[PDB]
RNA sequence: AACGAUAAAAGAAGUGAGAAUCUUCUUCGCCGUAAGGACAAGGGUUCCUGGGGAAGGGUCGUCCGCCCAGGGAAAGUCGGGACCUAAGGUGAGGCCGAACGGCGCAGCCGAUGGACAGCAGGUCAAGAUUCCUGCACCGAUCAUGUGGAGUGAUGGAGGGACGCAUUACGCUAUCCAAUGCCAAGCUAUGGCUAUGCUGGUUGGUACGCUCAAGGGCGAUCGGGUCAGAAAAUCUACCGGUCACAUGCCUCAGACGUAUCGGGAGCUUCCUCGGAAGCGAAGUUGGAAACGCGACGGUGCCAAGAAAAGCUUCUAAACGUUGAAACAUGAUUGCCCGUACCGCAAACCGACACAGGUGUCCGAGUGUCAAUGCACUAAGGCGCGCGAGAGAACCCUCGUUAAGGAACUUUGCAAUCUCACCCCGUAACUUCGGAAGAAGGGGUCCCCACGCUUCGCGUGGGGCGCAGUGAAUAGGCCCAGGCGACUGUUUACCAAAAUCACAGCACUCUGCCAACACGAACAGUGGACGUAUAGGGUGUGACGCCUGCCCGGUGCCGGAAGGUCAAGUGGAGCGGUGCAAGCUGCGAAAUGAAGCCCCGGUGAACGGCUAAGGUAGCGAAAUUCCUUGUCGGGUAAGUUCCGACCUGCACGAAAGGCGUAACGAUCUGGGCGCUGUCUCAACGAGGGACUCGGUGAAAUU
RNA sequence: CCCCCGUGACAGGGGGCGGAGGACCGAACCGGUGCCUGCUGAAACAGUCUCGGAUGAGUUGUGUUUAGGAGUGAAAAGCU
RNA sequence: GAAACGAUGACUGAAUCCGCGCGGACCACCGCGCAAGGCUAAAUACUCCCAGUGACCGAUAGCGCAUAGUACCGUGAGGG
RNA sequence: CGAGCUGGAGAUACGCUUUGACUCGGGGAUGUCCGAAUGGGGAAACCCACCUCGUAAGAGGUAUCCGCAAGGAUGGGAACUCAGGGAACUGAAACAUCUCAGUACCUGAAGGAGAAGAAAGAGAAUUCGAUUCCGUUAGUAGCGGCGAGCGAACCCGGAU
């Protein structure tokens, strides 16, 4: 049939222990020096489009 | 080349397989060939030709009466075009011509024999076989048909002279399955090579057989498959 | 885990709530005898337009073959019916049958066949031999004129009418070339300045004393009635008279002229991209069908539908005063099919599925040729998850020191070989073969000369490691087993030594055949045959051959006798009644096929008590002991070849022994080559790993 | 078929020419040999590579016929 | 079976009222009937349909369906 | 019948109705095409004809089997009725007679029911007096590999 399969189910407890690390990293957002809508660092931010000077439209 | 009917071909019955095997070959059509020939009595006829015409085995003559009418006769060893031919009681022993047995001498050699007056040829038609007359009787007249078995054709009985044509199936070889195939589909089919639901022969552990029996129950060789019926009385010395 | 072929993608611009994914531009890559185009089947609106954005879409969608609404499909000539027949189906009457029903002549139904009138263009968003424009054609009905008489079945005859192979001549579709013609401009990187570059280069019809291969044809008066049911002026047959070349008749197609069309592009407007208007050139040379001339030529055996339309005849009939036919008008033109997908994401496969699906067209360059192979036109497409990384391992690949089968069950796998031309070529043989045997050499470019061309030959020269410079592309040989050979088979584990086969044999069957299907005294198949034929069994090309045993069994033949059933036959035995009688039971003898009994029979089942193996073969696809024993080959040989014979347990059509050739057979050896291996390495691609999107499973 | 050479029981042998074959190589097409792959597949039998046939006992469309102890079967108890 | 009586496919095939059939081989005696021609209400069986009722069900129950022989499966009968 | 109606349809529009709508009874008149199917053909619901009347529209007719004809018949029914034909699993702890069972199924005919019916009878009283049905006799008498098991009738009591 389907050769390696499982041999009981797990419980409540084990299924959420492997669960432990799959917790995602809120992003390190930083103020804007000239829109202040907040960046990602080494990013253009997203409202004024500056980069020190303003590189993208809009 | 001349006009005929079409013979189509079929192998089976209102239903089934009943003759075995039989299936390929060529379109062919048939040929309407002058059994009787009694209705063209007094009348001459030349041979316009003879013919390739298959159905047969033995050759065909295209026959021309002066009336007009053409008509196909079985042609006999040793007639060539432009021989005129005649049928009827007042008509020569003589290659092609069609005369009652009464009017036919002894030892001489006939074949599109008759069984009853009218009806048409029934004995002797393949290529090389003929019928030898032996000697009146009553109102019959005792022959050799090609079999070696005498029988009793009562004289009122057309026949023609001389022996049929298509000189000897012989040097015909066929050579290759598939000579066989622009004929008849793939023949004996050993039922030894059966399995026991198929044949009696059928069955067991390699090569063998044990009884000797046909597709159905039986046995083959030596078993009088002959009836108890009338025709026995106008028939004298069976055996070959 | 996966997200359905490793044929890619990139960027810009647009749209939108939202964009890797929708649109547009420019590139890129993939198919191109297809992955392009046209049908048929099948599907059923999937087609076009506008809108949608829940689910379906393996991801996302603003998009779609999905959801909603509207529209689109046009026929005298195309395909089918109002025409024809095949297999088959049905079938008044007719033949059979417990019923239900089974057959069956004519007739009728039935295309996958026959028959039959339209070609060129234009163009909706979506149809076109259907609509529109140009010019045709067919039938019918009638009007007019010429004709001045016949017309001519439900019937006859002719005709329709039919294969496979090969092939001569002309052609066209179509394709190429050029300092042919016509159009548009420009080019510059170094040059060219056009003798460069790009594109286009003629369809329909009509008339024509023009060129024309090839194709097709006898004419007429008679005679016999015995031929076509009858009649015939028609047809068949026999005869007389002019039938060599020619002679008639038809013109595939080309050319000229004219005309309608199309035509590269050019042009004006534009609501962003369409619409409308205009319109050049038409050459010379080459190649060329499976299409056309054509029902041509030749050769072959296995000997190649029917019926209507058609043409010619008379019967009946109306008729000759108003015919048939021709000609020019007019009128007429039914029904169904027609969108779209249609080698596929619209059909069959539960799935937008790596499968299957009948026909047609299917360009150019190069390559003997080609529908092969590579690249590529037209055209179509990048395969409905994506992006990173560059681990183990797994898959598909490239190279590999030295060695070269040591791998292993086995060279399994993978190399090597690879096209065309010249040279060359063994045993053995059935004289064909084996043969592409084996082995060697050539192969590119230029120039000169010779020649049958796309070309090829000689000569000289040139360049690279290398010249079928990439792609397509036999490794070969020795010996054995089995089977002669091509062929067939276990849909989905067996392709073979199985089945079949040509050939051989035994045997049965005289025709309402044996035999076989079946309710059946039906019908039918064998067979529209007839013993040089048909059934059944076996063996299995060809060569040499095929032995002994007839006791048992079967089959054929004998019959003097024994046995033997219904029935005939009733002697005798008994019941009951006073009785006539009416009744139960009933021997002998006679009575059929069958069996006992006699003989034969082997390419009958069989045996090697009825006899004990004739050749030939033998440790074998058969040999237990067994790795038999000696020889070969190997360094070494349970296999393999060769002898031998002790054949547990070969042997003559359950064929014996041999055999050239054939084989995706099976066995053993050799050369070659190689990552099979010593012994593995490096490299590549797709997965595996990582992020975003969607997210199963057996098991428990 | 048309020409050339030979005779001693031998046949033939040579050239032309023709265009035969269950002939050869090979595509379409029919097929399934060996390996790998695929084995909760792309697929309830396939894929790439390799391989058999390839004018025949060939392949293929439509239409039609035979079925349940019955059919059909170049014969596996195959197919239905 | 000691197996009468009915019925009938094959072969046979009578009596006519001092006649004929039966009474469980058969005979006697006693006894009950008139074959070989036909017709015939009523009580009896069933439930597509209608009504009334129920120590019947009430949404996995009750019909397969609170309505569908549909969707869906299958070439089809059929299944659902 | 006595004010509503315009079907489920819940939806807008138009409207109709006491000069009696709507709905309920009961009769008419229409009633395409297919289907026994019936002009002929046919792959149901489509294709193609002839005759007669008729102004074209349109109307009627054209199956076979009985019978002078009148008039009847074909096809359809859930189950029940009779008839022609008729299984096996199963039981007998195996199986073949037997059983299952004249059940299941097929086929024919017919009806609201049918069948059967007017003694050449039942049976032992010189009683009864067509048939069907129910009770009972009675698991009796009997049948039966005298095994499994099968199984009456008369009398009498009732429906009629
Ligand atoms: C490919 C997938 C399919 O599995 C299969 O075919 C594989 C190959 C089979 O393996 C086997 O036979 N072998 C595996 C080990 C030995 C054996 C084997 C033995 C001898 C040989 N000889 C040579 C020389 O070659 C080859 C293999 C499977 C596993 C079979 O199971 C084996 O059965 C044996 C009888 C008993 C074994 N155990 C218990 C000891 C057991 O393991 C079987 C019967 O399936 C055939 C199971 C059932 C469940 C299925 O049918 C499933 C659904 C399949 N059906 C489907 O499509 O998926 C499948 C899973
Ligand atoms: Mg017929
Ligand atoms: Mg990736
Ligand atoms: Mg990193
Ligand atoms: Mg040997
Ligand atoms: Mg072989
Ligand atoms: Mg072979
Ligand atoms: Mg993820
Ligand atoms: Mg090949
Ligand atoms: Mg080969
Ligand atoms: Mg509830
Ligand atoms: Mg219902």
């Amino acid at each position: 049939a389907k050769h390696p399969v499982p041999k009981k189910k797990t419980s409540k407890s084990k299924r959420d222990m492997r669960r432990s690390h799959h917790a995602l990293t809120a992003p390190n957002l930083t103020e804007c020096p000239q829109c202040h809508g907040k960046k990602l660092s080494h990013h253009i931010c997203p409202n004024c489009g500056y980069y020190d000077g303003r590189q993208v439209l809009a | 080349l001349t006009e005929a009917l079409p013979k189509t071909g079929g192998r089976n019955n209102r239903g089934r397989i009943t003759s075995r095997f039989i299936g390929g070959g060529h379109k062919r059509l048939y040929r309407i060939i002058d059994f009787k020939r009694r209705d063209k009595s007094g009348v001459n006829a030349k041979v316009a030709a003879i013919e390739y015409d298959p159905n047969r085995s033995a050759r065909i003559a295209l026959l021309h009466y002066a009336d007009g009418e053409k008509r196909y006769i079985l042609a006999p060893e040793g007639l060539t075009v432009g021989a005129t031919v005649n049928a009827g009681p007042e008509a020569e022993p003589k290659l092609g011509n069609a005369l009652p047995l009464r009017f036919v001498p002894v030892g001489a050699v006939v074949h599109a024999l008759e069984l009853v007056p009218g009806k048409g040829a029934q004995l002797a038609r393949s290529a090389g076989t003929s019928v030898q007359v032996q000697g009146k009787e009553s109102d019959y007249v005792i022959v050799r048909l090609p079999s070696g078995e005498l029988r009793r054709v009562h004289s009122e009985c057309y026949a023609t002279i001389g022996a049929v044509g298509n000189a000897e199936h012989k040097n015909i070889v066929l050579g290759k399955a598939g000579r066989s195939r622009w004929l008849g589909r793939k023949p004996h089919q050993r039922g030894s090579a059966m399995n026991p639901v198929d044949h009696p022969h059928g069955g067991g552990e390699g090569r063998t057989g044990a009884g000797r029996v046909p597709v159905t129950p039986w046995g083959k060789p030596t078993k009088g498959l002959k009836t108890r019926r009338k025709r026995k009385t106008s028939d004298r010395f069976i055996v070959t």
